[PDB]
């Protein structure tokens, strides 16, 4: 009889912004409420645990609230910045039981200083049969879409960080081994800056 | 030093009907061992909790899902009859008194359920290299490595750069791309980029790899196709660096 429930199920925010992130339960019986983050591809850390005769916590811009009676925790992340991503998830402990809920997918997305969008072909690999294509330095507003081809494999926006040279750039990297296959076409199912830089030929 | 939770193994691939047997190390100091299943579709359920020896909780799975723990607190899971579903992320978590103390997990052990060993393949991994026109127009160059062609999702990828493991300038995608994402035996690709100076990359003393660990099958699984066995194994691409 105990559902916990979690909203929202995805949050796509800038960085420096602040963060809500609800948790609710139907059962107001319980040892304690727990909040976890979890990064891909590895286990949970907890953040805060709040006992049943508490109303809150907090560790460093992360702050929870809890209203036992009325069913509901609210976790405030102040100030968010990109090492923020992750899956949030809210527990609660039982009398005989634990419950998790299904998560609020986190990802803060950088500021982009200085956007360069562009689109380059990176070089034939003697040992691979496939083409690349590099969408990059684009604004964090950009939506990055598959493509309309099934043959052709996109993969959404990945930030990465040069920390000596605070510089930090997304991109979308595009593929294929079809022969009617492009830079200069690969993401045209994608709405791209107009100012988009197409090398002759990183491109067509 | 201290050592966190530990799960062993950390991966493994069965076929429908056979049996495994999980193990986890807590915290030392902790008595509570608790494990979880975690799915895409169910997310997180909880499995049962021991301390002192003892069973403590259970959640819902059925008779075929058990567990025990010795008197050290290491605990061990089993599951017998394995189908499809129960593929999952098997999760452990320890604390010093699960009412009132925080959990603390372990990465998990990484458990793929199949029809067929035939349908395990080891990633191809290429790397791919720098564009002039990145290098002209930013001064900066962007190498990409894909791992393509793999199933299970029992892989790790990494940069290493002159010998030492990078993190700086790389990105590699959370999670692999379906090559055919009706099928649920459908093999996996996965992308990463390496973003280095333009002076760096003109090196040709500078050398980068990436690396693939990839998990598959055990000595004792039986292998009768043409192809080599799907082994646990690493597979690897590189580049020099070049006046570029």
């Amino acid at each position: 009889k105990q559902e916990v429930t979690q909203i929202p199920a995805a949050l796509s925010v800038p960085e420096g912004e602040n963060l809500v992130l609800n948790c609710s339960f139907t059962d107001s019986a319980i040892y304690n409420l727990q909040w976890f983050r979890q990064d891909p591809g590895k286990g949970l850390t907890s953040l805060l645990l709040i006992q049943s005769s508490q109303r809150e916590q907090t560790s460093g811009r992360l702050n929870a609230s809890l209203d036992k009676s009325s069913g509901r925790s609210t976790l405030y992340i102040a100030a968010s910045q990109p090492g923020d991503s992750a899956t949030y998830l809210c527990a609660v402990t039982n009398f005989n039981k634990f419950y998790f809920g299904s998560g609020t997918k986190l990802n803060v997305k950088p500021n982009i200083q200085n956007p360069d969008p562009a689109v380059y072909q990176l070089r034939d690999s003697k040992s691979s049969d496939k083409s690349v294509c590099l969408f990059t330095d684009f604004d964090s507003q950009t939506n990055v879409s598959q493509s309309k081809d099934s043959d052709v494999y996109i993969t959404d926006k990945c930030v990465l960080d040069m920390r000596s040279m605070d510089f930090k750039s997304n991109s979308a990297v595009a593929w294929s081994n079809k022969s009617d296959f492009a830079c200069a076409n690969a993401f045209n199912n994608s709405i791209i800056p107009e100012d988009t830089f197409f090398p002759s030929p990183e491109s067509s | 030093m201290k050592a966190g939770v530990t799960q062993t193994p950390r991966y493994l691939i069965k076929t429908r009907g056979q049996q495994v047997t999980l193990s986890c190390s807590p915290i030392s100091g902790h008595r509570s061992v608790s494990w979880y299943q975690q799915t895409p579709g169910q997310g997180l359920q909880f499995l049962f909790e021991y301390f002192s020896e003892t069973q403590r909780n259970k959640g819902n799975f059925p008779g075929r899902f058990s567990g025990r723990q010795f008197s050290n607190s290491r605990s061990e899971m089993n599951v017998s009859t394995l189908e499809l579903g129960d593929s999952a992320l098997y999760l452990c978590a320890s604390s010093f008194d699960s009412g009132n103390s925080p959990l603390h997990f372990g990465n998990g052990t990484r458990l793929t359920v199949v029809e067929d060993l035939n349908k395990v393949f080891p990633p191809e991994v290429a790397v791919f290299e720098p564009s002039e026109a990145e290098i002209s127009h930013t001064q900066k160059a962007t190498l990409v490595c894909l791992a393509t062609g793999f199933f299970p999702d029992h892989v790790e990828l990494s940069w290493w750069v002159n010998g030492k493991e990078v993190h700086s300038g790389v990105c590699t995608d959370p999670q692999p791309l379906k090559e055919q994402p009706a099928l649920n035996d459908s093999r996996y690709s996965l992308s990463s980029r390496l973003r280095v100076s333009a002076t760096f990359w003109q090196n040709p003393r500078n050398h980068f790899r990436c690396q693939v660990q990839f998990y598959g099958l055990s000595e004792n699984d039986e292998w009768t196709q043409d192809r080599a066995k799907p082994v646990t194994q690493i597979v690897s691409a590189e580049a020099w660096g070049r006046a570029d």
